């Protein structure tokens, strides 16, 4: 389930593999879209949160 | 080049490539202008001697 507009729900994820392969290739996804970074390369830069 | 898609990311690399050129060129001309005055100098330099 999924929380209200005001209510938006917010997790911090850490320590993990950060392999977008299965999820962005899954689904048909009909809006996806990044800002600061190509959404073809996330899988060469590592993150701190 | 290692964040952004690379066929937008020409736009900021020319226009980070441009700056630097700018300043390049500027510290030329500078050293243009003070070049000469020291050869005006060495001249007057040369006919005092």
């Amino acid at each position: 389930r999924f929380a209200s507009v005001y209510a938006w729900n917010r997790k911090r994820i850490s320590n993990c593999v950060a392999d977008y392969s299965v999820l962005y290739n899954l689904a048909p996804f009909f809006t996806f879209k990044c800002y600061g970074v190509s959404p073809t390369k996330l899988n060469d830069l590592c993150f701190t949160n | 080049f290692s964040r952004l898609d690379k066929v937008e990311a020409e736009v900021q690399i020319d226009r980070l490539i441009t700056g630097r050129l700018q300043s390049l060129q500027t510290y030329v001309t500078q050293q243009l202008i003070r070049a000469a005055e020291i050869r005006a100098s060495a001249n007057l330099a040369a006919t005092k001697m």
